[PDB]
């Protein structure tokens, strides 16, 4: 009694950007009944035979599933290289596996919107101010070092005659943005920092402290990209702490899943190795 | 009222310019003052005779190099015929018989065999000149003509305004082998009379030798720049000189040379380039991640550009910030914008 279709028709459902995860496990389940309870647009398998399902026994089986925005239905093929499948959840092409399309009435589901990445949370990613139905996913990731932090130094910012930084305290054990000051002509303290304009179309990504990434198998986004120019203050100080505005956070989307007043969702079957037998 | 023969100006700026050439194509055409507009000049009856006296009317004396007929692309429908001074010698038609506009050339230009690029090889960059002053390389430059150098003004700023203090090497790739007699020696230097020291604007100046260059394998003139050349947003360049190979270096015993893309006014204008500090006189040049670009020793070094099989002077090292540091491109002269006033030089002598 693995009871996949209850956890598929859970009315609360993530975006893309925080996929969720469960094994079955050590249960029975029946393919064709799961397909019915569930408002089933599509069914394939990539690398195995859909219908030596019936009769077969698994290691275990594990879903991944979440809410598909309408624009990008088909970044969802394998192979592609757009933003749902490369930001946000990879399919794999090398294990056995199943791609479920299926819907949920919009009047019940919800979706949750949640920013995973610990770096944006620690400077001050809050939530996501979006209306109902609306689908988060990320475009661009970014990773940083367990001693990241987006903002200068208050006694450089103090030195600057010239595109002076925003600055703040940083967290002990973390190093201040890379900044540097120079002489443009008779301009002397022409304050240069990295991650200009933004992480995202930086003239110089190695100058950047925030590396671009893509999402391997069974991950999630890195998160997203800050704007180096909106953390911290202008003039600041050791008095207040380095946190980033809401509009510092790039390199993120959102649409709807609304079809026929449904919810599109994914749902990838990963069919492992065992117990978890089809007595269908 | 700008090129209709009458004197009527306290310093002849208008009369002074009436011929030039255009594109790369080196198209001539004439300024008509009954239209206030430039045209092409036909070739029916047109003769080197005709082509000779353009030359010497447009700044090169007694230099020719060749004159022919092309069919237009500049796209114009108004063409002149020939009928004082050569510009007064036309008159507007539609249409002329040969169908053909001249194409003229007054010299033999823009032929060949620095951070982050490799040792010249002889004749590779021909029109290379090495300044210097007591005998130590302080600025270079390029030839244009066999007695006409194109240089820098922040180079020769009080006291080194003064000829005497200059000597030019052309022809030698190492500074070892600059000896002491083997240069030419400079007779005046001519810095453009709006240079402004503070922004470096207007940053172009000439030299002129008392002992005319001898051209050869290795020693050759660059094309300047025609109105016209439609250089591509990001046009691929190359830079040369003898400056540092690294930031707060030493100058280099060898001639270098490096590839360089042009950078964007737009861009270069931006708060995290250069905000607004780059003037429709300057051209940047090199990349936004730095690790190609001029440096110190490289002033009035030619910036060159390959089009139409020709290489081009498109602009001279005149400032930056740093050494092929990311954000900082090296800036240009725009030479481009000073070659009315280099003619206006070379024709009053
Ligand atoms: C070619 O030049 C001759 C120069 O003599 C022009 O002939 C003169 O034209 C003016 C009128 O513009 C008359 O006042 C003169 O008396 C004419 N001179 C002679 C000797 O006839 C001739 O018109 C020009 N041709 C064209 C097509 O402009
Ligand atoms: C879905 O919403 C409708 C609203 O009319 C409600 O009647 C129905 O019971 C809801 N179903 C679930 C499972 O929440
Ligand atoms: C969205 O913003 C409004 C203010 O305009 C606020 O009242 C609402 O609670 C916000 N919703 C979320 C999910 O933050
Ligand atoms: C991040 O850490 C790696 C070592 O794991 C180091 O090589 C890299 O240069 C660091 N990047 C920054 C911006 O500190």
């Amino acid at each position: 009694d693995c009871d996949i279709d209850k956890w598929l028709n859970n009315f609360n459902v993530p975006s893309p950007l925080n996929w969720e995860r469960k094994i079955f496990s050590n249960c029975n389940f029946n393919l064709s009944t799961l397909l019915r309870l569930v408002h089933t647009d599509s069914f394939s398998c990539n690398n195995f035979d859909e219908s030596k399902i019936y009769g077969s026994c698994f290691k275990s089986i594990v879903l991944d599933k979440f809410a598909i925005p309408n624009s990008r239905r088909s970044d969802l093929q394998l192979g592609s290289s757009g933003f749902l499948q490369s930001s946000n959840y990879k399919i794999d092409t090398t294990s056995s596996s199943c791609q479920l399309y299926y819907s949920l009435p919009a009047i019940n589901v919800t979706i949750n919107n949640y920013n995973p990445s610990s770096w944006n949370r620690r400077y001050g990613f809050n939530n996501f101010n979006l209306s109902s139905h609306s689908v988060v996913y990320s475009r661009y990731c970014f990773s940083v070092n367990n001693t990241f932090c987006p903002c200068a130094k208050p006694s450089f910012a103090s030195s600057c005659k010239s595109h002076k930084p925003p600055s703040a305290s940083c967290p002990i054990g973390t190093n201040y943005r890379s900044c540097e000051s120079t002489t443009v002509l008779d301009h002397t303290d022409w304050c240069r920092c990295s991650c200009l304009p933004d992480p995202i179309t930086a003239y110089d990504p190695r100058s950047c402290s925030q590396k671009k990434s893509l999402v391997g198998v069974g991950e999630h986004c890195a998160g997203f990209g800050v704007d180096e120019e909106k953390c911290g203050v202008l003039d600041g100080s050791y008095n207040v702490s380095c946190l980033c505005s809401t509009d510092a956070f790039l390199g993120w989307s959102y649409d709807t899943c609304v079809s026929n007043n449904r919810c599109n969702i994914f749902s990838n079957f990963i069919l492992n190795g065992g117990t978890t037998c089809s007595n269908d | 009222n700008w090129c209709d023969g009458v004197s009527h100006c306290p310093g002849g700026e208008d009369e002074n310019r009436c011929v030039r050439l255009y594109g790369p194509n080196f198209i001539l055409q004439v300024y008509s003052s009954q239209r206030k507009s430039w045209h092409p000049v036909c070739q029916d009856d047109w003769n080197e005779n005709y082509g000779r006296a353009a030359c010497r009317d447009m700044g090169y004396k007694n230099n020719f190099y060749s004159s022919q007929g092309i069919v237009d692309d500049s796209g114009s429908t108004s063409f002149m015929k020939l009928n004082v001074d050569i510009y007064k010698k036309l008159y507007h038609s539609d249409a002329c018989s040969s169908k053909a506009v001249v194409s003229l050339r007054c010299i033999a230009c823009g032929v060949n065999l620095i951070v982050g690029g490799e040792s010249a090889l002889p004749g590779a960059w021909p029109w290379q000149v090495s300044l210097h002053v007591q005998n130590v390389h302080v600025c270079g430059g390029s030839i244009i003509t066999p007695e006409w150098i194109v240089t820098a003004a922040h180079c020769v700023e009080k006291p080194l305004n003064n000829p005497w203090h200059w000597t030019a090497f052309a022809g030698i790739l190492r500074q070892s082998f600059m000896f002491y007699g083997a240069g030419y020696q400079v007779e005046k230097v001519i810095s453009h009379p709006n240079y402004d020291s503070k922004t470096k604007n207007n940053d172009i100046a000439l030299m002129k030798l008392q002992k005319p260059l001898t051209f050869n394998d290795l020693v050759k003139p660059v094309c300047l720049p025609n109105p016209g050349m439609m250089l591509q947003p990001e046009q691929l360049c190359w830079i040369s000189g003898w400056g540092a190979t690294e930031e707060k270096g030493k100058t280099s015993e060898v001639l270098n040379a490096a590839k360089v893309l042009l950078i964007e006014t737009q861009r270069c204008n931006s708060r995290y380039v250069y905000d607004n500090l780059i003037t429709p006189a300057m051209i940047c040049a090199g990349f936004l991640q730095g690790n190609v670009d001029s440096c110190q020793g490289d002033a009035g070094g030619p910036l060159v550009c390959s089009k139409n099989n020709i290489w081009w002077l498109i602009g001279d090292t005149s400032w930056g910030s740093g050494c092929a540091k990311a954000y900082r491109p090296g800036v240009y002269g725009n030479v481009m914008v000073f070659t009315d006033w280099i003619y206006r030089q070379m024709r009053a002598d």
